């Protein structure tokens, strides 16, 4: 659509602009940093500005602001290598992305894909935590936009 | 689906309703008795009807109908020439209509008013079929009972009959429902009259009855 | 194509005896 | 080494060639047949299902013999055009092969097999017992 | 009372045929009836 | 419950049945619902043997000679064509015998199997094969069914296309699905046609 | 809806012949006579 | 839920109160009996048990009835006279009750089972019948 | 492909059974919608216990009988065609196999005088007819190829008039009949038969509610 | 988890804007140190009342 | 052959004196293994015949 489609890459377009960057935070009451090596932040600095191959980070953004606009979601996936150093960020195509709940109240994992496709990535909820509690292996987001009568991950977009 | 709304008896060619009906059918009628039961504001209706049937022209029938009897799995056998006295001297042309043929059996029909009727296997119960001799229509009952004792014997159903329970009345829109169930062996012409007796009752628990009637005209292919 | 033929060179040996 | 498989998946006769047998399935929770034939066939057999229930004279002994409905799951397009349950052994079945196949949903207390009417002469050739599963007393 | 040691084999025996689609041109295409 | 895993073999028995009825459409395929096949269109110029004398009898065969012809007259200004056919076919070529016994391929080996991606030979036992699968063909008398198919040779790149609009697809059928059974639905979208009937041939009997 | 399930208690063999070419007959030789 | 348990432990008659019927055990490789009466017996009833092997001229049709011998189980004490298998159902056993035998080591690939001499008037009253255990083609 | 909106039972809207007219040997369909008889009748639609019957009410028996054979598979079966005809009064046999009728797993050829000779198609077993016709009059000789094991039972002599054993449908969902009927080639013209509908609904419970209809199959050629 | 403090004023202020109400769970460890937040579906909850006010 | 027909090794052979039936004037001795096969799918292998 004509109107759709030039509000879309205007809101899309204005998120892309921003520069990223890893910093302190001003409410600091953790004087207990969470910067757990110094080197995990350097290489956040790096993924945050050079992101999986073949894309940048302006392309993310602008992906993530996209899609957040239009379905009201935002899922990614890291790929921490062993120290919670992560390696690479990806965008997940929300459409057909399918998530899967516990008994208790959350989302445990994200199945991607119907037939082959069938990497059941799990959440950043429940995954292989280092000693700091900084997970070892890939898990995905899925960022959520509120709305009423609750439901946090089980309401309407 | 016949429907009539009856008169709510408000002072406001025969008395009695017309209905026509085909030898085999059966068919299903509705009365709206809201006419009558609305004003008389209550708990509506209560499934206290009773039906009559009589018959004003009866053209007594030709063949006479029978009963037999088997156990389970055994085959039974019987005659079908001495249930037709012809008073003049013919021949007779035996047939078993397919129409209207055993549900859980089948019929060997010989050339000479003798059958054999080999029950299904593994199945106790009534069995009927309706044999027509020089175009006289009458049924033949067979009971396969279930070789410990015996089956009661079944009441010869009458040319014209409403079931014994399919009928059902809305309280809350004041319809009675029935079936109405016409013989393979009814005689084209004949007239019968069905008396419907409708009770109703009061908010206390009092009555209220009605009666209507019916005449049934059984008349072929429509 | 309506189908061709293939024929291929034969036994060719000999132009200068003819055989009994 | 083989084991007493007889308790554990026991077996009875439930149609030797000549007359069916009703046979109790209350014990057990699970069971199916086991066709098998004697001589070669003719023409498509077909056998009808009945399930039985206790006898109001004594529980004991199953009573009526009433025929099982017909449960289809969703591949089913043939239905059977009457809705119970049926059998139908198919042609050219050498007699030395089996063929297994049991209702979805059992019901009552006693499942029997008979011939249908058609086939009563070639049901004379074939042998169908039922082995049941697991004790649930 | 004796259970089985299930080994963790799986037979198979069903040639397929043999790939013969990697010779033809490849073309991707878009809504039929080009 | 059923430890095996059915749904992941029903997935896997799916891909491919596809698979090989894409592969046997192209071939094969009759016109309506189905991509028309270049060995039934017939456009590829055909080439046929010619029989052989068998103490007068004129038998059909099929000799060494007549396949070096076959592969060695494709004209090359049309590009470096490869040859499909039926592994028994390529096992009778293996198996030829001269007049005084000896074998034509590894004169003495037990067995000729030489370097095929260096011939241009792609065996694929689904193309029709001479031998009847085998038990047939190869006779003094009473085999080679004349008039059968053999092999063939083409610029595949450019004598046949395939075209893929859009492939296999798996997707719960939401609808007719209730809380108690799934309905899965299957679907691709695929065709072919023929490029240039002057650029194959065929080779018959 | 029952569905049946059939196998074979003896599975029968399946011979078959191995006819290969035979010797080379050529078309024609050259030096010959009618 | 019940499973189509006809595959997977499949039975056969092996003795319908008029005739003995061989039933094949090779593609199998454990099998019993389920014996069921059918009404008061008079007296103990004996069966004796026969082993069959491929006949001479055909490979998968019944030879010979050779009895199969009888073997011990670290503890026997009757020891059968004459070597040979035999079964004895007991009597006073009711009806809609059964109960299972198996002989220990098979041999052979077609088992039968036969009444005994002197026992084979109430013998119509009985019917045994096999099940298998775990097809091994 | 023939409709008819049968009487609603409803005490309201020459002869009463219709009309239904027929070519010999053609194979129609009809349909006929019991949405106006069943629909009021709230249940779980129709069911597939319907029954018909074939009456003769006009018949002008066939001058021509048939004949059955019996022969094995792969032999030449023959047999003659002149003791079929039964004439009155003296006239001569034009024998003819219609290219129409003929075998459908077979061949024949017609004698000169009276002569055919049945050939079945090798490696074939079963039933096979084919329809004579002896000066103008119209017939069938049924031959069954048996598989040379013992014999083959006997077949039915198909009627004039038929409807197939089982091509019946319904639909609950639009309450609609679907049948065949099938017309012998050797249905004589202007000839009348009856065919009789017995149709059963069902109530929520499982009852039963009859339903009788006529139709007059009137045999006539050329369309 | 799974919920930040910006996404607990928006779910909090929507509530308050459609029903005019406010509804949170804590869960406090031992000692005043209050462990997790969870905002609560106001259409669904019902309460109780005591016996004075 | 590596997956035509199958070979099962479960225990190899062993040996010991037979206690009970081997006085001071005779002794027995015991031996015994168990092992087996079968064959898997018949669809990979052939026979050349006369």
């Amino acid at each position: 659509h004509p109107v759709a489609f030039r509000c879309l890459d205007k809101l899309g377009l204005t998120v892309q602009s921003v520069k990223w960057d890893v910093g302190k935070d001003p409410q600091n009451t953790q004087v207990g940093d969470g910067g757990m090596s110094a080197s995990q932040r350097k290489a956040l600095q790096q993924i945050l500005q050079r992101p999986n191959p073949t894309m940048s980070g302006a392309q993310l953004r602008y992906s993530a602001a996209l899609s957040w606009a239009c379905f009201g979601r935002m899922a990614f996936k890291v790929s921490v290598m062993s120290d919670g150093s992560v390696n690479a960020i990806w965008p997940l195509g929300i459409p057909f992305l399918k998530q899967k709940f516990d008994r208790y109240g959350d989302v445990e994992s994200f199945q991607y894909g119907d037939e082959a496709g069938k990497e059941t990535i799990p959440s950043f909820t429940k995954v292989e935590k280092n000693d700091k509690g900084r997970p070892i292996k890939n898990y995905a987001f899925m960022i959520v936009k509120p709305s009423i009568n609750g439901a946090m991950n089980f309401d309407v977009q | 689906m016949y429907f009539f709304s009856v008169d709510p008896r408000n002072g406001a060619s025969c008395c009695c309703e017309s209905i026509s009906a085909r030898p085999g059918e059966v068919n299903g009628v509705m009365v709206s008795y809201a006419a009558w039961s609305a004003p008389l504001r209550g708990h509506g209706l209560t499934n206290k009807t009773t039906f009559e049937i009589d018959g004003v022209s009866v053209t007594p029938p030709k063949v006479s109908n029978a009963f037999g009897r088997t156990k389970v799995g055994v085959v039974f056998e019987g005659t079908l020439s001495d249930l037709f006295p012809n008073p003049e001297g013919e021949q007779v042309e035996y047939e078993i209509s397919e129409l209207n043929g055993p549900s859980n059996g089948v019929v060997e029909l010989g050339a000479n008013g003798a059958f054999t009727y080999t029950p299904g296997a593994l199945f106790t119960g009534v069995d009927r079929f309706w044999f027509s001799i020089n175009g006289n229509i009458g049924e033949y009952v067979i009971s396969v009972d279930p070789t410990t004792s015996e089956l009661p014997q079944p009441p010869f159903t009458t040319p014209v009959y409403v079931p014994a329970a399919r009928r059902s009345v809305d309280p809350r829109t004041h319809v009675l429902k029935f079936v109405l169930g016409v013989s393979p062996a009814a005689i084209p012409g004949d007239v019968y009259r069905l008396t419907v007796r409708q009770v109703a009752i009061d908010c206390d628990g009092n009555e209220f009855v009605h009666i209507s009637c019916y005449d049934i005209s059984i008349g072929s292919c429509g | 194509a309506a189908p061709s033929r293939l024929v291929q060179p034969g036994c060719f040996i000999c132009r200068g005896v003819a055989v009994s | 080494m083989n084991f007493n498989v007889g308790v554990d998946f026991p077996s009875f006769i439930a149609w030797d060639g000549e007359e069916s047998f009703p046979v109790k399935v209350d014990g057990f929770n699970q069971f199916g047949f086991t066709f098998k034939t004697i001589a070669a066939l003719t023409a498509a057999t077909t056998f009808n299902i009945f399930y039985h229930e206790p006898s109001d004279a004594d529980p004991c002994v199953p009573g009526p013999a009433i025929r099982v409905p017909e449960v289809p799951f969703c591949d089913t397009v043939l239905l059977s055009e009457d809705g119970l349950a049926a059998v139908t052994l198919p042609e050219t079945v050498t007699p030395d092969s089996f063929c297994a196949g049991t209702v979805p949903c059992m019901n009552g207390q006693w499942i029997s097999i008979a011939p249908a009417t058609g086939s009563e002469t070639n049901a004379a050739n074939v042998q169908i017992t039922v082995t049941m599963k697991g004790a649930t007393r | 009372f004796f259970t089985p040691q299930v080994l963790a084999l799986e037979v198979d025996c069903n040639i397929e045929c043999a790939s013969l689609l990697d010779l033809y041109g490849q073309i991707e295409v878009s809504r039929s009836t080009f | 419950e059923a430890n095996y895993d059915f749904l992941s073999f029903m997935i896997g028995a799916a891909q491919r049945s596809h698979r090989i009825n894409r592969n046997q459409a192209l071939m094969i395929g009759k016109g309506v619902n189905e991509p028309k096949g270049w060995l039934t269109e017939n456009c590829f110029p055909v080439f046929q043997t010619l029989p052989v004398d068998v103490n007068g009898t004129s038998t059909p065969a099929f000799l060494a000679q007549d396949w070096r012809r076959f592969v060695t007259s494709f004209p090359a200004e049309y590009g470096e064509a490869r040859s499909v056919m039926h592994q028994n076919v390529f096992g009778y070529l293996a198996a030829m015998v001269d007049a005084n016994g000896r074998f034509l391929f590894g004169d003495g080996d037990l067995t000729f199997t030489p370097d095929l991606v260096r011939e241009r030979i792609r065996i694929s036992n689904c193309l029709p094969d001479p031998t009847e699968g085998n038990t047939k063909g190869g006779t003094g008398q009473d085999a080679f069914a004349a008039g059968s198919f053999v092999a063939a040779q083409a610029a595949w790149k450019t004598a046949f296309y395939a075209v893929e609009k859009r492939p296999m697809f798996f997707e719960q059928y939401e609808g007719g699905s209730s809380a108690w059974c799934v309905k899965y639905q299957f679907g691709a979208e695929d065709g072919g046609f023929v490029g240039c009937c002057e650029h194959g041939r065929i080779l018959q009997i | 809806m029952v569905k049946l399930n059939c196998r074979p208690l003896c599975q029968a063999p399946t011979a078959s012949r191995l006819v290969s070419p035979p010797c080379f007959i050529c078309r024609g030789v050259a030096p010959s006579a009618p």
